[PDB]
C-alpha cells in the first residue's frame, strides 16, 4: 500500500515570495535553460540532476535593461521532488523508474499569454517563445504531448482533470505537466483573472485520484511568479 | 527588453 | 558577477504540505531513522540529494504499527527541495564509511568544495516538552532523534551546536548568532536541524509560539550570511505541517 | 506505538 502522494517533482522558475524574470525576445529565463539543458543531457543525467544544472544557470544570469527597475535583476530556480528513485528519461536501467514504453508518457503544456483584462494582468510577451519551445523538447524526448492556450481557472481545473483521467496513461510509464501563467504563491491565474490553487492540480495527479500513474514519475514545471517583487541582488564578498 | 511573470 | 538573494540550499521534510510526520514513541521518528541510515551508509559514494531519494523510498514503504488506534497502517510522504547547483557529495573521510580517494579524484571537480575540517558546523535543535495555551503533547521518542543527528552529523564531520527546548524568540534569536558566527567563512557547507512540532511553514516553539520557516532560511541567504555565498547549507525539518492522518492507498 | 507531529 501506497501513500495518498509520492512519485512526482517540480520545478519552480523562482523561489516563494520572488518574481520569475522574462524575455519579450527570448522567452523566460527558465524555459530557455530547462530547455537547453533537458536536450543536451537527457541521455545520460536524470532528471532532478538536470534541474541541479538549472538552477545553475539561472544563478549566473542577470537582467539587462538600463533604465528600468529590471537592470541587472536576479533569480533563482528550484525543484520539490518526491521521487525514490532516479528519473532517466532514456532517449543505469535497474535503479531508475521502469521508462521504456513509447510514448514515453504523456505530456500537456498549458499557457495562458492573452488576458482578457477582468483583472490588471498584461500580456505574457514571449510565452509563444516558451510554448513552443516545450512542445518541441517533449516531443523530442518522446512524448505525446496535448497543448491547450489561454485557459479559464474553471476550464484549467476541468481539463487538468480530463488530462489525468484518459485511458492512455495506463499504458504509459511516465507523465509530464506544463502550467506558464501569471501567478501568485500557491497559485496560476486564469485568462479571467481567476486562481487556480497548484495543490489541487498536484492533487487531480496523486495515487488516490490517478491510480493509473501510480508508482510512476510525474514531472510538473511551473512557470509563474510567487510574489509581487524583484530580486536586485547582492554583490560577492 | 526583461519583463516579470 | 552577483547573486540572488537565496541560493545552494536544499531541504528536507519528514512530511508533505497539509500532511503530518509519524514518531515512533520508542524509536524515534520515520524520518530520521531513514535518515541517518541512508546518509550514514551512502556518503561515501551517493550525493546528498540522491541520498534523500533514497529516504523517500524507505518514507513510501513504511507504514504505522498501532492496532485499535486511528494510526494503524497509516502512511507518510518526505519530500526536499533544492537551489543547490552542484553535487553535493560529503567526502566522509572517517566515522562513517569512507569514500575512496579514487572516488573523490572523480567526482571532486563538478562538486562543491567540501573539505574543510570540520566539514561545517551543525546545529541541532529540537523541542520535545511544551507548555502553553496551545494543545501541544509531549514529544515521546523526540530525544532518540535528538542523539541520532547529533551522533550522525559528528561521524560525517561537522562541529555540532545543540539547542534544547526554545521559545520562538529564542530560536529566531540564537538561529541568527549561529548564522552569524566567524567560523563559517572559513568551513565549506553548514547543516541545521530543526525538530518540533509545527504547521505548514513553521515551528513552534515550547511556549506555543510560531517561527515562519522563511524567516529561519533567510537568515542563511547570501544578503544575511556572506560568508556562507556559495556554499551548501542543508536543512532538516521534522515537523508536521497539518494535522491530517494519511490512511494510505491501495494499489491498484 | 506511534504519535503524530
Amino acid at each position: 500500500r501506497l501513500p495518498t502522494r509520492s512519485d512526482m517533482i517540480c520545478g519552480y522558475a523562482c523561489l516563494k515570495g520572488t518574481a520569475a524574470m522574462r524575455n519579450t525576445k527570448r522567452g523566460s529565463w527558465y524555459i530557455e535553460a530547462l530547455a537547453q539543458v533537458f536536450s543536451e543531457r537527457a541521455c545520460d543525467m536524470h532528471v532532478a540532476d538536470m534541474l541541479v544544472k538549472v538552477n545553475a544557470l539561472i544563478k549566473d544570469r542577470e537582467g539587462y535593461a538600463p533604465g528600468t527597475e529590471f537592470h541587472r535583476c536576479k533569480e533563482m530556480s528550484e525543484y520539490c521532488s518526491t521521487l525514490c528513485r532516479h528519473l532517466y528519461l532514456f532517449p543505469h536501467f535497474q535503479l531508475a523508474y521502469r521508462l521504456q514504453s513509447r510514448p514515453r508518457g504523456l505530456a500537456l503544456v498549458l499557457s495562458n499569454v492573452h488576458f482578457t483584462g477582468e483583472k490588471e494582468l498584461e500580456f505574457r510577451s514571449g510565452g509563444d517563445v516558451d510554448h513552443s519551445t516545450l512542445v518541441t523538447l517533449f516531443k523530442l524526448l518522446g512524448y505525446d504531448v496535448h497543448v491547450l492556450c489561454d485557459q479559464t481557472a474553471q476550464e484549467m481545473q476541468e481539463k487538468l482533470q480530463n488530462f489525468a483521467q484518459l485511458p492512455a496513461h495506463r499504458v504509459t510509464d511516465s507523465c509530464i505537466v506544463a502550467l506558464l501563467s501569471h501567478g501568485v504563491e500557491g497559485a496560476i491565474y486564469g485568462v479571467d483573472g481567476k486562481l487556480l490553487q497548484l495543490q489541487e492540480v498536484f492533487q487531480l495527479f496523486d495515487n488516490a485520484n490517478c491510480p493509473s500513474l501510480q508508482n510512476k514519475p510525474k514531472m510538473f514545471f511551473i512557470q509563474a511568479c510567487r510574489g509581487d517583487e524583484t530580486d536586485r541582488g547582492v554583490d560577492q564578498q | 527588453a526583461x519583463v516579470a511573470x
